[PDB]
């Protein structure tokens, strides 16, 4: 690995600097290097890993959507032929996106998930597995699309089962998992009713547990609850 | 697009 | 070159797509490939080249400034020692920035400037030469700093001399050159009075020529005039 | 920072 010669602590320090500088590709490379040291990640370090790759893949997804829309318009009736360039460039961006997803999934499989025994870490990583399969599903069109969708579903489901047994209904990781799995149902699995039911049930069960929380915990949980409500408003 | 975290 | 196998027209088409997708690193690579085909650039193609590299180096400059500020604070009295990491990462970003500047300067030297005979193209390229030396000057601290500053000055001065002889005082390229050279005086050359005098004289001479212009040309010229006024307000 | 184009 490119970061093999840098201390773990230095990689973490530089990931934080990269975040401050909005250098998310660098941040991701530093965090990949940190993971490859082989030690488990702390809570803070999990957040850094997430933030880095979310920003990288988020930019790729946005670009892919722009290019896909242009490509769709080119294939409309009465649209003038412009040659292979739109498809080629969409394919280039797509391949880069898939490479980032494969990188993340590789870190989770080697060996973050298998060493994660605490509920918070295991749910966090399985949620991430579901998310990155979801991103692969967004661009899939071939004979593996169904299997990619099922890989996302399976990861989310395992995370859900653990979260319901081991975490309170207000736990931010549990809430964020439910938010994202609900979006999977709506956008990927063609199951809008399941999406809506999950978001509603999650919201309501969290509402009922808010009374147990400190001011700081309340802030965290209510922020994510509002995202659930936002999606519900979009969908109903 | 819907919200995710 | 990496883009040696792609048609010139395809590179231009993909640069435009990359712009739409806000993929400025790709845009820059496509435009570098187009320049390396060896043909002169059109007006539209000059704009594409500018936009691509301005966005790439702009992000690097912003990151460098963030890191430099952190580094400065670390070297204050009573600041706890955090090791070599801030300096190292600032140096990494700096080296990448310098590499982009060297790439641009290389394209101008091989062979955009020497083949540019029309005033608009020659001034455009010499302005760009001044700009990218200016970016190198922003990060320079060694025994070459004076020479880098003088390289910027010399390029800007040659552009100014041509622009005053060959272009109307409202010409957008002439105006943008003056705007940037004025900033060079203020921020790089420690000559704020020269900066202010240049911005004022430029503004006033443009104002006096607006009556000659169509609505569309008027819009272009007045936009840049407002940037001159903005800088004057900042400086006075 | 001042404006440039
Ligand atoms: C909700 C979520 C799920 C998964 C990923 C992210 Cl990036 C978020 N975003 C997030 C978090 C958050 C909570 C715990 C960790 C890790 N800690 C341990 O493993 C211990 C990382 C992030 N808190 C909030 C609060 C509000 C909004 C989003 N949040
Ligand atoms: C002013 C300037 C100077 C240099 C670079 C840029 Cl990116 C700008 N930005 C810009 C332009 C513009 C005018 C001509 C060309 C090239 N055309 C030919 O060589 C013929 C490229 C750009 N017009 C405007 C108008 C308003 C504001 C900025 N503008
Ligand atoms: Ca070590
Ligand atoms: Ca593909
Ligand atoms: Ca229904
Ligand atoms: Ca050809
Ligand atoms: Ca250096
Ligand atoms: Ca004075
Ligand atoms: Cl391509
Ligand atoms: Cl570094």
């Amino acid at each position: 690995g490119a970061m093999g010669s840098m201390e773990r602590a230095s990689l973490i320090q530089k990931a934080k600097l990269a975040e401050q500088a909005e250098r998310y590709e660098d941040m991701a490379a530093f965090m990949k290097g940190a993971v490859e040291k082989g030690e488990e990640l702390s809570c803070e370090e999990r957040n850094l890993l997430s933030v880095a790759y979310k920003n990288v893949v988020g930019g790729q997804r946005a670009a892919w959507r722009v290019l896909s829309s242009i490509e769709q318009k080119s294939n409309e009736e009465g649209s003038e032929e412009k040659g292979p360039e739109v498809r080629e460039y969409r394919e280039k961006v797509e391949t880069e996106l898939q490479g980032v997803c494969d990188t993340v999934l590789g870190l989770l499989d080697s060996h973050l998930i298998k060493e994660a025994g605490d509920a918070e870490s295991r749910v966090f990583y399985l949620k991430m597995k579901g998310d990155y399969y979801r991103y692969l599903a967004e661009v899939a069109t071939g004979d593996d699309k169904k299997r990619i969708i099922d890989s996302a579903r399976s990861a989310y489901q395992e995370a859900m089962d653990i979260s319901k047994k081991e975490m309170p209904p207000t736990n931010p990781i549990r809430l964020g998992l439910a938010l994202n799995f609900s979006v999977f149902h709506y956008e990927i699995a063609n199951s809008p009713e399941e999406a809506i039911s999950l978001a509603k049930t999650t919201f309501d069960e969290a509402m009922a547990d808010l009374h147990t929380l400190s001011e700081d915990s309340y802030k965290d949980s209510t922020l994510i609850m509002q995202l659930l409500r936002d999606n519900l408003t979009l969908w109903t | 697009f819907p919200a995710t975290v």
